[PDB]
């Protein structure tokens, strides 16, 4: 009768990084797009 | 024994889990169980009474947990126990807008995909869609 | 990939057999560029089958040039992230 | 994404009466308002010392330049220049400097008449990528608007994915939230306004 | 004769209807009820959407209204509420930390946003005075996005907070909300920035209680009331008439919000 589980432990959310089409509004858009997508992988690992 | 033990201190806030995530009714049903209530409750009966009570209201507050935020405060404003059937008709209000805005074959398997993505019992969809359908007309 | 796992059993069957490919075997090999819509790969086998077959399917031919100019109306000659304009410092190497 | 969720969460369309008059009416609002803080005042007014139009300049200019293109001598970039050249080079750029700052782009004259530093071959190039730029998205936000398609972007994403790979519904149906609203809004702003 | 300022932000119109009913039926007349869209006295705002004029938005457990779920609970939540311009208008939570991504000068914003902060965090650590605590839990959300705005609130809130004697404790968007949802007899007084997942996290802590009245201190200085629900209103409405000097009134109130939260106007 060793270990069983560790309840406590969870696994981590892994985080997904958006990824837009290659348009032109992409393009004029790189900046902003990629400003989204650093925080919903902020929102991801913090939760909320 | 352990499992009880861990789950009891959980609830209580004394353990944390290994990230510090927030103790939800999600979480705990992935790792206790998905009656992980059920047995809690069995096992706080060998326990005294303050014990017990403290299970059962920390039990009462992960289930209101189940909620987001937003939900929690746009249908929760008229208090915790009135939360289910406001949550309910709000989103049999939104079944009736979708229905009326682009038919009703499309909100079926629109209906049966967000199923898919709700662990939503195929008893509890097919109530849903029929509520629904009758609020209607 | 069809046209990759074909080329490499074009290339056993030639070098590691000592088998010439005949017509019919590029003709397939066209005909899996068109449907696929992989029209520069289309380029390179009319040529091949111009210089060791006699010519092409004019058929294929046409359906390959076609896929291409579609391409051009929709914007589809390259992939986007290569004709945007870089720098010396606005590379990011991975 | 163990535990029976409580919701069939549909998609967050609630108020797709945003009348695309009034959304980018407000986003032309907030641009012009942007603007105004960074730059500052209006500088103070000026009058002028005479009355010419910019046509009639460049027609003058032009007729000056004229009459002496049988003198006028080509040679080496590096060789010394001449009168009649230096008056051309020195006209022409302050005419494209005004027709530049006025809005006329045309980089064709643009980069002849006042590139003299690499700087400003830099700066043709990326005034060149930008004017592409809006052209084609103004194109496609049109085509877009034909179709009916949404006139924000949308992202490349697979939901029933997302929602098998995350454990806990909110991040996921915030994403959605935020994802669907900006789908449902057009992202433009009136120039008319802005060219003001 | 005396006047009762109801302002809307965002709420439905059957709420405000309700509103009005439940006022004329107890008042009975003898205070008048009128609509605007700002006030600094015998106010109450009816909607989730923050008014404009009100710099500190303070909630509470009142002992009368408590939930048997959350009997007992004790913990105090403020959030700090930054002036609101127009609607078109950029609001300044968003332009003091998108100005200095751009390069715009930030200082008349950032010394608005000061005076905010401060006078949320002098009323912060007055609660917390009163109610005895030692140390402040500060709650800010850690996107990335807001990096300036965040930052300002901390080096402010800490500051006056140590100035007067008591401890901070940083802390997140998430962690907080849960604890507050499911152990919040842990907290005593929280303090929260001026963002909309604070603000959504104040109305569910409100709701969750049972329905409270929120209480939002105003430039002007005084004190507003604040409901969303039918149960939440009518108890801001209860504590207006108290206020007016009307202890029977709010008292029926009171109970009628007990009773029948979502009926209270035919209730009493």
């Amino acid at each position: 009768r060793a270990d069983e589980v560790d309840y406590t432990n969870l696994p981590a959310p892994k985080p997904q990084k958006t990824v837009w089409d290659d348009n032109i509004e992409t393009e004029v858009l790189r900046k902003y797009l990629d400003g989204l997508s650093q925080y919903d992988m902020e929102e991801a690992k913090y939760g909320v | 024994s352990t499992k009880m033990q861990t789950l009891h201190k959980l609830l209580t806030g004394e353990v944390s889990f290994k990230n510090k995530a927030p103790v939800k009714d999600c979480n705990i049903v992935h790792q206790f169980g998905e009656n992980w209530a059920t047995e809690l409750s069995a096992y706080a009966k060998t326990l005294p009474a303050e014990q017990q009570k403290i299970i059962v209201r920390q039990i009462a507050r992960v289930k209101l947990t189940r909620y987001t935020v937003a939900e929690l405060a746009a249908y929760c404003g008229d208090g915790p126990a009135l939360l289910d059937e406001t949550a309910r008709a709000a989103n049999i209000e939104q079944g009736v807008a979708f229905v009326k805005a682009k038919g009703v074959e499309a909100f079926e398997k629109y209906v049966a995909e967000e199923s898919t993505n709700a662990n939503w019992k195929p008893e509890e969809a097919k109530k849903f869609i029929e509520d629904v359908k009758a609020k209607a007309k | 990939s069809k046209f990759c796992a074909m080329m490499d059993l074009l290339e056993e069957m030639q070098h590691r057999n000592r088998l010439k490919p005949n017509e019919e075997s590029w003709t397939w090999v066209m005909k899996e560029c068109v449907k696929s819509g992989q029209f520069r790969l289309g380029y390179c086998i009319q040529q091949v089958m111009e210089t060791e077959c006699k010519g092409c399917p004019a058929d294929l031919v046409k359906a390959n040039e076609a896929n291409a100019q579609k391409a051009k109306t929709e914007g589809k000659e390259h992939p986007g992230h290569l004709s945007q304009q870089a720098g010396l410092f606005d590379v990011k190497v991975e | 994404i163990s535990g029976v969720s409580p919701l069939l969460y549909f998609p967050p369309t609630t108020t797709s009466t945003t009348n695309r008059e009034d959304q980018i009416n407000k986003n032309t609002n907030i641009a012009i308002q942007m603007i105004k803080r960074y730059k500052g005042e209006v500088p103070p007014h000026y009058t002028r010392k005479s009355s010419a139009t910019i046509e009639q300049v460049e027609k003058e200019i032009d007729a000056l330049l004229g009459g002496a293109e049988k003198l006028r001598k080509t040679s080496t970039d590096d060789q010394p220049m001449d009168k009649l050249t230096l008056m051309e080079r020195c006209l022409r750029h302050a005419l494209w400097s005004y027709h530049k700052e006025e809005g006329r782009y045309d980089f064709d004259q643009i980069g002849r008449w006042v590139v003299y530093t690499p700087e400003d071959e830099v700066k043709l190039a990326q005034l060149k990528r930008e004017v592409e730029a809006k052209e084609k998205l103004a194109a496609l936000r049109k085509r877009r608007e034909e179709e009916g398609l949404p006139g924000g972007p949308v992202p490349r994403i697979n939901w029933p994915q997302e929602y098998s790979s995350f454990i806990d519904r909110e991040p996921v149906v915030a994403k959605r939230i935020r994802y669907d609203t900006l789908a449902s809004t057009t992202l433009e702003r009136d120039e008319k306004q802005i060219e003001s | 004769s005396k006047q009762l300022t109801f302002i809307s932000a965002g709420a439905t119109a059957a709420v405000l209807q309700s509103a009005s009913a439940i006022v004329s039926k107890v008042a009975g007349g003898r205070v008048q009820t009128k609509t605007a869209k700002e006030a600094g006295r015998h106010a109450v705002v009816v909607g989730p959407e923050t008014p404009i004029g009100v710099h500190t938005a303070v909630t509470e457990v009142p002992k009368s209204a408590q939930d048997p779920l959350f009997s007992g609970v004790s913990t105090v939540v403020v959030r700090a509420v930054l002036p609101r311009a127009a609607p078109d208008s950029v609001q300044l939570r968003d332009a003091l930390d998108v100005y200095a991504s751009a390069g715009i000068d930030t200082k008349e914003e950032v010394r608005s946003a000061t005076e905010a902060f401060k006078k949320s965090a002098e009323v912060a650590v007055g609660k917390a005075k009163a109610k005895g605590v030692k140390r402040i839990v500060l709650v800010v959300k850690q996107a990335s996005k807001h990096n300036c705005i965040n930052e300002l609130f901390k080096k402010i809130s800490t500051e006056t907070i140590e100035s007067a004697g008591l401890t901070t404790e940083v802390v997140g968007t998430a962690a907080v909300a849960n604890q507050l949802i499911v152990n919040p007899e842990s907290l005593g007084v929280v303090l929260l920035n001026d963002v909309a997942a604070t603000e959504q996290i104040e109305l569910a802590f409100a709701g969750v209680v049972g329905g409270v009245s929120r209480v939002y201190h105003t430039v002007e200085g005084g004190k507003i009331s604040a409901g969303h629900s039918f149960k939440s209103v009518a108890l801001a409405v209860a504590q207006e008439l108290r206020e007016l000097g009307l202890s029977s009134e709010a008292d029926k109130v009171e109970a009628a919000a007990s009773k029948n939260p979502r009926a209270v106007v035919s209730a009493l």
